[PDB]
C-alpha cells in the first residue's frame, strides 16, 4: 500500500482481475537504508536462502 | 543438491566492514569529476557524480548518445557513450566508488564514544588525532633499539631518534600510519599475551579493565574483520537518484545536500592527485590530506568536527549519518510512519440507527476508495467494455455504479482509527453502511473505546486489500470481536451516557403513577398499557414472568412467577435473552449495573446473544430517553436553603481565629492552617446539605398522607444514573465550589463562597483561571508524559509472544486480597479471575480437592471458591513460566476481547504495555505518574532502608568513622559480614537480635535491587504491582495485574553468572541463555559446574537498551552508536523479532505471521 | 454479513489459524478454482469460506487432504506426457 | 586542536621570511641547479640522436614545429 514500488503495481493489476494477492517484495525505504548504509564503509549483506 | 546464486527469499542479514575490494565490487565507475550536468543541455556530465557510463540512463529504456533509442535493445552498451539502455531505475541502485590518493580515517570508527581504532591499537585517542593531523610522528614495529611500538615522537625527537638507528626501526605519521598499525597488528599473538597477564597479576583494578579488552579483541577475530579496512582506500558512492538534482518550477533546480558534499571530496581528491605529480613541499600536501580528511569527514557524518556549512547557505548540509539518524532513530520507522494509499479522513458524527458491526461510510468516499475494486468489478460483469471506460464511468459517475458499489461493498470491512491510538482498539474493523453526505457515522457504544467525543474529532479510515487483509480485520479487528478490554476484562462497550439515562429513568419507580398495583400478564401487554397511555413507565406492578436458568447440565430450565417490579423494568425485560434472570432488570439500572450485565450476559450466554444484546440496549435506550424529555433548566440546580447561614457559621469560625492571633493566643502558621480547616469542613457541610435536599427532597402522596423518594429532578437522575457528573461537579454548581490554590499551591484561606448557580464576582473568577490554565497545562503535559511511558514500555516489550503451549511448572506466586490498612481495597476474585492454578486447593477441610492442579478459574470457579471461605490461592504467572524466550499460555491467563484462554501466537508484551499506558491519563502530579516510572526504572529512593544481609546474629564494630560497622554473625555459616552503614540515620533494628535476611534494619524506603536480591523473585514482582497498582487504583483505573507481572519480567530478563566451568563468571547475561545452558550441562558434556547466576532487576528503559537485534536497537537508540559497535564485530541478524521484521517489510513473527516464521524459523538449521 | 466469528473459533481453536485456513479457502473460490459447499448468500468468499468452518465441511485436514488428492489427481493425466521425456536417456 | 585552518597557519608560520638578498640566494641554487641538468642532458648521445630523429619528422610533415621547440636562445 504504500513503499513497494513494485508490489504496488502488480498488487493494483490483481484487483482488477479480481485477485485478492499481494506479491509483496521488499519496501524501497529500507532498500534505501541499504544503499545509505553501504554509501558508508559498511558492507551490509542479506544471507542465506 | 544446488545451493544457489540469484535472488531468493533471504533470511538473516550480515554487517561488516567494507574492504578496498569490496567497494570496488559495488562499484560500476570512478567518479573521476566534480561535474553533474552539462549548464545547457541538462544531461548528466560523463563521467561526474552524475553519469549515464557509471550509474544509469536519464530516461527509460534509450541509450544517452540517441544512438540506441529503441525499447528492443537492452544488453547493448552504446559505442559512443557505454550505457547499457535499461530503465532508469537502475540510477537508484547502481553505486560508484573514488579512489583516495591517501589513506583517510572513518570518523565513526574514530568518533564514536569509545574510539574503536583507538582501543583496538590501545592507544589514546587524542594521540591519533596528534598522529593523524601530522603534529607528531608514531613509531610501528619498533624492532630492538630504544623504542615502544606505539610509542610517539615529536619532529626533532624523531630526528635525534633516526641518526642513531637509521633502519629496523620504523615511523610513519598520519593515516598510513594508523593504517600500518592495524596492518601491522597481529591479534592471535596479541590475544595470548593478553591470557597470560590475566592470570599472571592478580588484581581486580588490573585484571577489570584487562579482561574487557581481550573478549573485544577475539571477538574482532573470529569476526572475520581486518582492523586495516578501518581506513579507507576507496569511497563508495551513492546513486544518483537518491540524492536527486530534479527540476522544480520557473527553472529553478534543486539538490541533496550530498552533492556539495560529495563534490568536494572529489575536489580535494584530485587536487591532492596533482600535488603528487607536481612534488609539492611536505607543507602543503600535508595540509591537503588534512583538508581531504575534514571533507570525507564532512560527508559521513558531518558535526563531530567543526560542522561545515552548505554552500551560500547558514544551515549546514546534511551528511550520511544525518540520513539514517534523527529523532528517534530511523526516519523511516519513527512516527510518522510511511505515508499509505487507499486511506481517507473526515469529521466523524453518531448514526444510532447502525448495528455495532457497521459505521457510515460517504458515499464519494467509498467511491474514490474501492476505485480499483470497482473498476474490475465494472468490467467482470461487462457494464464497461475496458478498464478505460470503466475509468471514465466512475468519472462520469454514471447512476449504474451505485448498485456496483453496494456488492463491493457488502462483506468487505474497513478500518477505522481515531488521533491518539493508545490501545488495540483504538483500530477496529467495521462493515460499510453508505451515507449521502460527507460526515463518517460511527456506532456510539464504541465512542468509549476511542475516547472519541464529537467535539469536531476526525478520524481515519484504511481499506484492507488483500484477502489475508479482509479476513485479519473481520476475524480479529471487527467490531464485535472486541466488547472486552483486554485491560481488564470487563466490556468497553458498556452503554455510555444518553442510554444509560434512558435506561435508568425506564428502569426506576415513583410512589404513585397510572397504573399502580395492576398485574399483567407478560410484558408484551405492559407495553401495551404504556404505549395507548394507560400506565406509567415507573409505576410499582407484579406481572407474570418467564425467565430462564440453564442450570441444568447445558440445558435450559423455565421458571414462571407473579415478580413485583415496575412497567418500565416489565416493558425492558422482553429484550433481555433466554437464561437470564428477571433480578438483573428488577433493580434501577445505573450505569455500573448496567456494564455488569452486559458482562454476564457474556459469560454465560457467550459471544453472539451478547452482541445483538449490546445493540437492543442502546436502541431501547435512546428511545426512552427521548421519550423521557429530559432537559436541564436553572431551576433545576437546587441550592440549599440553609447556606447562607453555613457560610455565617464558618464565617463566625475565622474571625475566633482572628481574635486569637491578633491576642497571641494562636501562632501565625497555627492560624493558616487552622482557617484553611473550618473552611474546608465548611465545603463538605454545603455539599452534604444540598445532595440531602436534591437527593430525596421529592416529597410524594399515595393514597394515604405523604411520603419521600429519590428526586427525579433532572440533573440528579444524570448523576445517580451514572449518565453524567458527580457529586463534586454538582457540588459546583449548587453548592459552593471549592477553595482555589494560587500558583504558589497555598490554598488561600478565603474560599470560592459562590457557584455556577450564583455569579462568580471579579476576585472569584480571577482566582478560578489558575486552577483552570494548571489544569490544562498539567493535563496536555500529562499527555506528553503517557506517551512517552508507553513507549519505553512497548520497547521493553513488544518483542514477548506466548509461544508454548504449558511450560509444566507447577511454579507460580501466592494470590491473597489487597487488605490494605482498612476493608478489602480489592477482592480475591479480581485478583486470581481469568489466571491458572499453580496446585490443587483444598478447602478448609481436606482430601478435598477444589480445583485439580492447573485449571482455569472462571466465574464459576471463582463462585465456587467463594462459597468456601478460600482465603489464599497460588497462581502461575508469566515472571514464573519455563518457557524460554516466551510465555507459555497456561502462565499467562485467559484474558483477552474474548473469554477463552490466550491463543498460541498473540503477541502480548504490546498489549500488555498498551494496556498499562493508555490510562496514565488521569493520574497526578508520593504520588501520581512519575511514581510509577519510578518504580518501571528500578530506580533507588533517596534514603532507603536496609535490610538484614544474612541470617543470624549481629552485631555493631568499630565505631562513628563516618561509617560504624554492622557485623552480621551466622550460627553454622560464615560470620565475615560486616557492612559500613552512616549511623546519624536512625535505627530500628534491635541491636541484640538475629534477624530474618531481609528484615528492615533501619527505617525508610527500600531498593528493588534489594528485594530482588534478598528477599526473592516473588517477592519483589509482589512487591512491584503491589505499589504500581496503589497508584492507578487509587484513581479508580482497573488494569489486571497480568500486564504489570509481563512487564516486571522483562525486567530481570537478565543475570549474573557466579560458578563457572562455561561461561565468562562475572558475564551479566540472559537467564533465558544460562538456564537452557545449565541444562545442557546437568546431562550433557562437563557438568562444569555449574553455573550458579544471579538474577538481577533492571529498569524498564535499561533493559530495553539490551536486544539480540542490531536493526532493532538502531532503530529506538543512537543510531552512530549503534551501527559501528555492531559493524565492527560483524553481527548477524537473524531478525526473529518484531521491531526488525517491521522495518524490513515482511511478516510479523507473531499472530498471522507466527505460523510462517515458525514453519520457516524450522526450516533453518537443516536440510 | 457474518456478525460474529465465534462459532468458526470454536471449530478452530487458535482464531489465528482460523484467519489462515479460511484465506487458504477463499483464494480457492476467489480465483476462480473451485465453488461454495454450502449455499452462497450473495455473500463474498470472506464470509463464504467462514460459513464452511462453521459447518464443520472446511478445515486444515480436509484442504491438505483435498490438496494432496488433486496432487495425484493431475499427476495421472501428465503420466503419459512426462513419462515421455526418456529423452534424459 | 583540530580545525585545519589552525594546525595549516601553525605549521607554516615555522617557515621564516626571506631577506632582500635571500630570495636572490635561493634563486641563484636554483638556476644552478637546473643548468646541471641541462649541462647532464647535453652529455647524452641517444639525446642528440633522438632529436635528429625527431627533426627529421618534423620536416616529413609527421610533426609541426610546435611539438619540439618553443625557440632556442637565439
Ligand atoms: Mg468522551
Ligand atoms: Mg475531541
Ligand atoms: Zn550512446
Ligand atoms: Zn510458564
Amino acid at each position: 500500500k504504500s513503499d513497494d514500488v513494485n508490489g504496488r503495481t502488480k498488487m493494483y493489476k490483481n484487483i482488477v482481475d479480481g485477485n485478492h494477492q499481494m506479491e509483496p517484495g521488499m519496501p524501497e525505504s529500507f532498500n534505501v537504508l541499504l544503499k545509505e548504509i553501504r554509501s558508508l564503509g559498511i558492507n551490509i549483506e542479506l544471507e542465506d536462502e | 543438491l544446488k545451493a544457489q546464486t540469484k535472488t531468493e527469499e533471504f533470511d538473516a542479514i550480515k554487517i561488516a566492514l567494507a574492504s578496498p575490494d569490496m567497494i570496488r565490487s559495488w562499484s560500476f565507475g570512478e567518479v573521476k569529476k566534480p561535474e553533474t550536468i552539462n549548464y545547457r543541455t541538462f544531461k548528466p556530465e560523463r563521467d561526474g557524480l552524475f553519469c549515464a557510463r557509471i550509474f544509469g540512463p536519464v530516461k527509460d529504456y534509450e541509450c544517452l548518445c540517441g544512438k540506441y533509442k529503441r525499447l528492443k535493445h537492452r544488453g547493448v552498451i552504446c559505442e559512443k557513450c557505454g550505457v547499457e539502455v535499461t530503465q532508469t531505475k537502475v540510477r537508484r541502485e547502481r553505486m560508484g566508488h573514488i579512489e583516495l590518493a591517501s589513506p583517510t580515517a572513518h570518523i565513526w570508527f574514530l568518533k564514536s564514544l569509545p574510539s574503536r581504532i583507538g582501543l583496538l591499537l590501545d592507544m589514546p585517542l587524542r594521540d591519533i588525532e596528534r598522529v593523524l593531523y601530522f603534529e607528531s610522528y608514531v613509531v610501528i614495529e619498533g624492532g630492538m633499539t630504544n623504542l615502544e611500538r606505539q610509542q610517539i615522537l615529536t619532529e626533532e625527537q624523531y630526528l635525534d631518534a633516526l641518526e642513531e638507528f637509521g633502519d629496523e626501526f620504523d615511523a610513519k605519521m598520519g593515516a598510513e600510519a594508523i593504517q600500518a598499525l592495524l596492518k601491522s597488528m597481529d591479534l592471535e599473538q596479541e590475544c595470548e599475551q593478553l591470557r597470560e597477564e590475566l592470570n599472571e597479576t592478580n588484581s581486580e583494578t588490573k585484571r577489570k579493565k584487562l579482561t574487557k579488552r581481550i573478549k573485544l579483541l577475539e571477538a574482532f577475530v573470529q569476526s572475520g574483520n581486518k582492523p586495516e579496512w578501518m581506513i579507507l582506500t576507496v569511497l563508495p558512492v551513492l546513486p544518483p537518484d537518491l540524492r536527486p538534482l530534479v527540476p522544480l518550477d520557473g527553472g529553478r533546480f534543486a539538490t541533496s545536500d550530498l552533492n556539495d558534499l560529495y563534490r568536494r571530496v572529489i575536489n580535494r581528491n584530485n587536487r591532492l592527485k596533482r600535488l603528487l605529480d607536481l612534488a609539492a613541499p611536505d607543507i602543503i600536501v600535508r595540509n591537503e590530506k588534512r583538508m581531504l580528511q575534514e571533507a570525507v569527514d564532512a560527508l559521513l557524518d558531518n558535526g563531530r568536527r567543526g560542522r561545515a556549512i552548505t554552500g551560500s547557505n547558514k544551515r549546514p548540509l546534511k551528511s550520511l549519518a544525518d540520513m539514517i539518524k534523527g529523532k528517534q532513530g530511523r526516519f523511516r520507522q519513527n512516527l510518522l510512519g510511511k505515508r499509505v494509499d487507499y486511506s481517507g479522513r473526515s469529521v466523524i458524527t453518531v448514526g444510532p440507527y447502525l448495528r455495532l458491526h457497521q459505521c457510515g461510510l460517504p458515499k464519494k468516499m467509498a467511491l474514490e476508495l474501492f476505485k480499483p475494486f470497482i473498476y474490475g468489478k465494472l468490467e467482470l460483469r461487462g457494464l464497461a467494455t475496458t478498464i478505460k471506460a470503466a475509468k471514465k464511468m466512475v468519472e462520469r459517475e454514471e447512476a449504474v455504479v451505485w448498485d456496483i458499489l453496494d456488492e463491493v461493498i457488502r462483506e468487505h470491512p474497513v478500518l477505522l482509527n481515531r488521533a491518539p491510538t493508545l490501545h488495540r482498539l483504538g483500530i477496529q474493523a467495521f462493515e460499510p453502511v453508505l451515507i449521502e453526505g460527507k460526515a463518517i457515522q460511527l456506532h456510539p457504544l464504541v465512542c468509549a473505546a476511542y475516547n472519541a467525543d464529537f467535539d469536531g474529532d476526525q478520524m481515519a479510515v484504511h481499506v484492507p486489500l488483500t484477502l489475508e487483509a479482509q479476513l485479519e480485520a473481520r476475524a480479529l479487528m471487527m467490531s464485535t470481536n472486541n466488547i472486552l478490554s483486554p485491560a481488564n476484562g470487563e466490556p468497553i462497550i458498556v452503554p455510555s451516557q444518553d442510554v444509560v439515562l434512558g435506561l435508568y429513568y425506564m428502569t426506576r419507580d415513583c410512589v404513585n403513577a397510572k397504573g399502580e398495583g395492576m398485574v399483567l400478564t407478560g410484558p408484551k401487554e405492559a407495553e401495551r398499557l404504556y404505549r395507548s397511555g394507560l400506565a406509567s413507565l415507573h409505576a410499582r406492578v407484579k406481572v407474570r414472568i418467564t425467565e430462564y436458568e440453564k442450570d441444568a447440565n447445558g440445558e435450559l430450565v423455565a421458571k414462571t412467577s407473579l415478580k413485583d417490579t415496575t412497567v418500565g423494568r416489565a416493558i425492558l425485560w422482553m429484550i433481555v435473552p433466554k437464561g437470564l434472570p428477571y433480578s438483573i432488570v428488577n433493580q434501577a439500572l445505573g450505569k455500573k449495573a448496567i456494564s455488569k450485565m452486559l458482562n454476564t450476559c457474556y459469560r454465560i450466554l457467550g459471544l453472539k446473544p451478547t452482541v445483538i444484546f449490546a445493540d437492543q440496549i442502546m436502541y431501547t435506550g435512546f428511545a426512552y430517553a427521548a421519550r423521557s424529555g429530559a432537559s436541564v433548566g436553572i431551576d433545576d440546580m437546587v441550592i440549599p436553603e440553609k447556606k447562607h447561614e453555613i457560610i455565617s457559621e464558618a464565617e463566625a469560625e475565622v474571625a475566633e481565629i482572628q481574635e486569637q492571633f491578633q491576642s497571641g493566643l494562636v501562632t501565625a502558621g497555627e492560624r493558616y492552617n487552622k482557617v484553611i480547616d473550618i473552611w474546608a469542613a465548611a465545603n463538605d457541610r454545603v455539599s452534604k446539605a444540598m445532595m440531602d435536599n436534591l437527593q430525596t427532597e421529592t416529597v410524594i402522596n399515595r393514597d394515604g398522607q405523604e411520603e419521600k423518594q429519590v428526586s427525579f429532578n433532572s440533573i440528579y437522575m444524570m448523576a445517580d444514573s451514572g449518565a453524567r457528573g458527580s457529586a463534586a461537579q454538582i457540588r459546583q454548581l449548587a453548592g459552593m465550589r471549592g477553595l482555589m490554590a494560587k500558583p504558589d499551591g497555598s490554598i488561600i484561606e478565603t474560599p470560592i463562597t459562590a457557584n455556577f448557580r450564583e455569579g462568580l464576582n471579579v476576585l472569584q473568577y480571577f482566582i478560578s483561571t489558575h486552577g483552570a490554565r494548571k489544569g490544562l497545562a498539567d493535563t496536555a503535559l500529562k499527555t506528553a508524559n503517557s506517551g512517552y511511558l508507553t513507549r519505553r514500555l512497548v520497547d521493553v516489550a513488544q518483542d514477548l509472544v506466548v509461544t508454548e503451549d504449558d511450560c509444566g511448572t507447577h511454579e507460580g506466586i501466592m494470590m491473597t486480597p489487597v487488605i490494605e490498612g482498612g476493608d478489602v481495597k480489592e477482592p480475591l476474585r479480581d485478583r486470581v479471575l481469568g489466571r491458572v492454578t499453580a496446585e490443587d486447593v483444598l478447602k478448609p477441610g481436606t482430601a478435598d480437592i477444589l480445583v485439580p492442579r492447573n485449571t482455569l478459574l472462571h466465574e464459576q470457579w471463582c463462585d465456587l471458591l467463594e462459597e468456601n471461605s478460600v482465603d489464599a490461592v497460588k497462581v502461575r504467572s508469566v515472571v514464573s513460566c519455563d518457557t524460554d524466550f516466551g510465555v507459555c499460555a497456561h502462565c499467562y491467563g485467559r484474558d483477552l476481547a474474548r473469554g477463552h484462554i490466550i491463543n498460541k501466537g498473540e503477541a502480548i508484551g504490546v498489549i500488555a504495555a498498551q494496556s498499562i499506558g493508555e490510562p496514565g491519563t488521569q493520574l497526578t502530579m508520593t504520588g501520581g505518574l512519575p511514581r510509577v516510572a519510578d518504580l518501571f526504572e528500578a530506580r533507588r529512593p533517596k534514603e532507603p532502608a536496609i535490610l538484614a544481609e544474612i541470617s543470624g546474629i549481629v552485631s555493631f564494630g568499630k565505631e562513628t568513622k563516618g561509617k560504624r560497622r554492622l557485623v552480621i554473625t551466622p550460627v553454622d555459616g560464615s560470620d565475615p559480614y560486616e557492612e559500613m552503614i552512616p549511623k546519624w540515620r536512625q535505627l530500628n533494628v534491635f541491636e541484640g537480635e538475629r534477624v530474618e535476611r531481609g528484615d528492615v534494619i533501619s527505617d525508610g524506603p527500600e531498593a528493588p535491587h534489594d528485594i530482588l536480591r534478598l528477599r526473592g523473585v516473588h517477592a519483589v514482582t509482589r512487591y512491584i504491582v503491589n505499589e504500581v497498582q496503589d497508584v492507578y487504583r487509587l484513581q479508580g483505573v482497573k488494569i489486571n495485574d497480568k500486564h504489570i507481572e509481563v512487564i516486571v519480567r522483562q525486567m530481570l530478563r537478565k543475570a549474573t553468572i557466579v560458578n563457572a566451568g562455561s561461561s565468562d563468571f562475572l558475564e551479566g547475561e540472559q537467564v533465558e541463555y544460562s538456564r537452557v545452558k545449565i541444562a545442557n550441562r546437568e546431562l550433557e558434556a562437563n557438568g562444569k559446574v555449574g553455573a550458579t547466576y544471579s538474577r538481577d532487576l533492571l529498569g524498564i528503559t535499561k533493559a530495553s537498551l539490551a536486544t539480540e537485534s542490531f536493526i532493532s536497537a538502531a532503530s529506538f537508540q543512537e543510531t552512530t552508536r549503534v551501527l559501528t559497535e555492531a559493524a565492527v564485530a560483524g553481527k548477524r541478524d537473524e531478525l526473529r523479532g518484531l521491531k526488525e521484521n517491521v522495518i524490513v517489510g515482511r511478516l510479523i513473527p507473531a499472530g498471522t505471521g507466527y505460523a510462517y516464521h515458525q514453519d520457516r524459523m524450522r526450516r533453518r538449521a537443516a536440510g | 454479513a457474518r456478525v460474529t466469528v465465534q462459532d468458526a473459533v470454536e471449530k478452530i481453536g487458535n482464531r489465528f489459524d482460523l484467519v489462515l485456513v479460511a484465506a487458504r479457502r477463499a483464494r480457492q473460490m476467489q480465483v476462480g478454482g473451485k465453488d461454495p459447499l454450502v449455499p452462497e448468500e450473495n455473500d463474498k468468499t470472506t464470509v463464504i469460506a467462514l460459513r464452511e468452518i462453521e459447518e464443520g465441511l472446511i478445515n486444515n485436514q480436509i484442504l491438505d487432504v483435498r490438496e494432496r488428492q488433486e496432487q495425484q489427481e493431475q499427476e495421472a493425466a501428465e503420466l503419459q506426457a512426462v513419462t515421455a521425456i526418456a529423452e534424459g536417456r | 586542536t583540530t580545525d585545519p585552518v589552525r594546525m595549516y597557519m601553525r605549521e607554516m608560520g615555522t617557515v621564516e621570511l626571506l631577506t632582500r638578498e635571500g630570495e636572490i640566494d635561493i634563486a641563484k641554487r636554483i638556476e644552478d641547479g637546473i643548468n646541471q641538468v641541462q649541462c647532464s642532458v647535453a652529455e647524452y648521445p641517444e639525446a642528440i640522436t633522438y632529436l635528429l630523429e625527431q627533426y627529421d619528422r618534423v620536416e616529413a610533415e609527421e610533426a609541426r614545429l610546435s611539438d619540439l621547440i618553443t625557440g632556442f636562445v637565439d
